C-alpha cells in the first residue's frame, strides 16, 4: 500500500 | 567530482566541502568532497549522508551515512529497515543498497579506492517535487557555474 | 548434548544499559543452581561494519550489559556450560537502547556565496558522528565579530533533516564566522569550532 511511471537517474563519482 | 544530473547533463565540479545533491520533500542527499591533493580543483567524495524523511504509515525518519573505510549495511540507529519489524517499505541490503519502495527510490553506494560513488533512481514527479527555497540541488540543476 | 537456555529477555534501563534475563529448562521450578554450571551471554549490533560479538560469563540467570551505544538495536543470546558439557546458543532476543544528548559537533562546516546573490551565503554541513538519537534541529550562530561572546552572535535555528541553509542581507567584502550545533530529544550537542568566510566584493 506504501509502494509508489518514468525514472530519473543521478550519479556522483571520481576522477 | 564528476556529476550526472537527473537532466542527463554531465559535469566536472569542484564543490569542496558539504553540498546538497538532493533536497526535496521526500529525501535529503548530502555529500562531502575533498581535493584529491591540497590545492587541487579535482575533488572526490569522502562522506555520503541520506535522510529518508518520515513518511506516515510507511517509515519513521531514517539516516544513512557512509564515509571512506566505513560503509555499514544499516542506518545510524543500527536498524536495517524503516518503521516496525513488519514494515519493509524502506530497507538496506549488502554496493550497499537502499530501497525506498514507498517513494519508488533506489540509492546505491560504494567505495571505489579511497572515495565514494553514488547512484540514485527516483520517479520524475517525486524528483521534481520541492519548494522554491530548495534551489541548490546538484542532481536537479547541476553545479553553480563557478564550481565548474 | 546440553539444552540451550530459553526465554531470553532484554530490559532497557538507559541509553547504554540493558539487563538480560533467561530461563534454563534443565533447572528446577524457579530457578535454583545446585551444580558448577555457568552461562555465557553474547551481544553485538550491526554498526559499524564487521563487528564481532562481545561475551560475558554469568554465575546466575541474569546479566547487566553496559557501555552500549544510544538509540541502537542489539541482539542477545545465551548458552550454558558445565565443565565438559556445553549447550548451543539460545534463540536470539533484541533490545534497542534509549536516546541520548549529541556528544560531538556537526562536521564539514562549509560556507559559500550564493550565485548571483553575493549578500546571501549558503551554509552546508554534515551531521555529528555522535548524534546519539534522531536530530530534531540544528542551530547556526554567526557573527562579524570573532571575539563576541556567544549570546551576542546572531541565531539561526534550522530543521534536523536538512544540511543546507541560506542567510540573506549580509554585508559584502566582510569576514563572517559560523558555528553550528545539533539537537535531539535529549538536548544540545557541542558547537563546531568557528569557520571564517569573507563575503565577496563587486
Amino acid at each position: 500500500p506504501c509502494n509508489y511511471p518514468s525514472y530519473l537517474f543521478c550519479g556522483l563519482f571520481g576522477d | 567530482p564528476h556529476l550526472r544530473t537527473f537532466k542527463d547533463n554531465f559535469q566536472t565540479c569542484k564543490v569542496e566541502g558539504a553540498w546538497p545533491l538532493i533536497d526535496n520533500n521526500y529525501l535529503s542527499v548530502q555529500v562531502t568532497n575533498v581535493p584529491v591533493v591540497p590545492g587541487s580543483s579535482a575533488t572526490a567524495t569522502n562522506k555520503i549522508t541520506i535522510i529518508f524523511k518520515a513518511h506516515h504509515g510507511c517509515t519513521d525518519q531514517k539516516v544513512y551515512q557512509a564515509v571512506t573505510d566505513d560503509l555499514p549495511a544499516a542506518f545510524v540507529d543500527g536498524t536495517t529497515s524503516g518503521g516496525d519489524s513488519d514494515a519493509k517499505s524502506l530497507r538496506i541490503v549488502e554496493y550497499v543498497e537502499m530501497h525506498a519502495r514507498y517513494i519508488g527510490t533506489t540509492v546505491f553506494v560504494r567505495q571505489v579506492g579511497r572515495y565514494l560513488t553514488l547512484a540514485i533512481r527516483m520517479p520524475e514527479d517525486l524528483a521534481m517535487s520541492y519548494e522554491e527555497s530548495q534551489d541548490l540541488q546538484l542532481c536537479v540543476n547541476g553545479c553553480p557555474l563557478s564550481e565548474r | 548434548p546440553m539444552m540451550p537456555p530459553v526465554g531470553v529477555q532484554a530490559s532497557i534501563l538507559s541509553h547504554d544499559t540493558i539487563r538480560i534475563t533467561w530461563a534454563d529448562n534443565s533447572l528446577p521450578k524457579h530457578q535454583k543452581i545446585t551444580d558448577s554450571r555457568y552461562y555465557t551471554v553474547r551481544w553485538k549490533t550491526n554498526i559499524p561494519a564487521n563487528t564481532k560479538y562481545k561475551n560475558a560469563n554469568a554465575t546466575t540467570l541474569s546479566y547487566l550489559v553496559t557501555g552500549l551505544k544510544p538509540n541502537t538495536l542489539y541482539e542477545f543470546s545465551v548458552m550454558v556450560t558445565k565443565g565438559r558439557r556445553s549447550s548451543t546458543w539460545s534463540m536470539t532476543a533484541h533490545g534497542a537502547t534509549f536516546e541520548l544528548v549529541p556528544t560531538s559537533p556537526p562536521k564539514d562546516v562549509t560556507v559559500v556565496s550564493k550565485e548571483g546573490k553575493p549578500r546571501t551565503i549558503i551554509v552546508n554541513w554534515q551531521p555529528p558522528s555522535e548524534a546519539n538519537g534522531k536530530i530534531t534541529g540544528y542551530i547556526i550562530y554567526y557573527s562579524t565579530d570573532v571575539n563576541a561572546e556567544i549570546h551576542d552572535w546572531v541565531i539561526e535555528p534550522v530543521v534536523g533533516n536538512r544540511l543546507t541553509h541560506q542567510i540573506q542581507e549580509l554585508t559584502l567584502d566582510t569576514p563572517y564566522y559560523f558555528k553550528i550545533q545539533a539537537r535531539n530529544s535529549k538536548g544540545m550537542g557541542p558547537m563546531s569550532e568557528a569557520v571564517q568566510f569573507r563575503t565577496p566584493k563587486a
